[PDB]
C-alpha cells in the first residue's frame, strides 16, 4: 500500500532443497527481530548436536 | 473559525476526559491531545500505543497502524 513494509522470511533448513523449514510474514519490525533472533538460537543449537 | 476551532477542540477533550474517567486510556504527560493505550506486543513485552483524534471528522486513528489495528480503528469509530 506505498506505506506499510510487509517482510516474507523463507528459511530452508539443510535437509532438501524444497522442504522449506519455514515460511512466515511479518508487519511489525519487533516481532522479526525476535524470530531472528529464535532462528539464530536455533542455528547455534544445531551447530551444537 | 476561531470559534469553531474551539468548540472542535472543546468536545474532543471532553470525550478525552470521558475516558479517561473511565480509566481506560492512561495520560500521556508529553501531549494532551494523545491517548495512550496499554497492550503487550509481546509474553513479556507492555508497551503503549498512542491513539489520536481527528480535529475535523473525529475518528480515533494510530500513528502506525496494522491492519487489524486498523480494523479496530474503524469499529471504535
Amino acid at each position: 500500500n506505498y506505506c506499510n513494509a510487509l517482510i516474507h522470511i523463507k528459511f530452508s533448513a539443510g535437509t532438501e532443497a524444497n522442504a522449506v523449514s519455514f515460511d512466515t510474514t511479518f508487519s511489525d519490525f519487533k516481532e522479526v527481530e525476535d524470530f531472528l533472533h529464535f532462528i539464530v538460537a536455533e542455528y547455534i543449537q544445531q551447530k551444537k548436536v | 473559525e476561531g470559534i469553531l476551532d474551539e468548540i472542535m477542540f472543546n468536545h474532543a477533550r471532553i470525550i478525552r476526559s470521558e475516558l479517561l474517567a473511565r480509566d481506560i486510556f492512561q495520560e500521556d504527560e508529553e501531549n494532551s491531545d494523545v491517548l495512550l493505550f496499554q497492550l503487550p506486543t509481546t509474553c513479556v513485552s507492555m508497551a503503549p500505543i498512542q491513539l489520536k483524534i481527528d480535529l475535523l471528522s473525529g475518528q480515533f486513528y494510530f500513528r502506525n497502524p496494522t491492519p487489524l489495528l486498523s480494523n479496530y480503528a474503524s469499529k471504535i469509530n
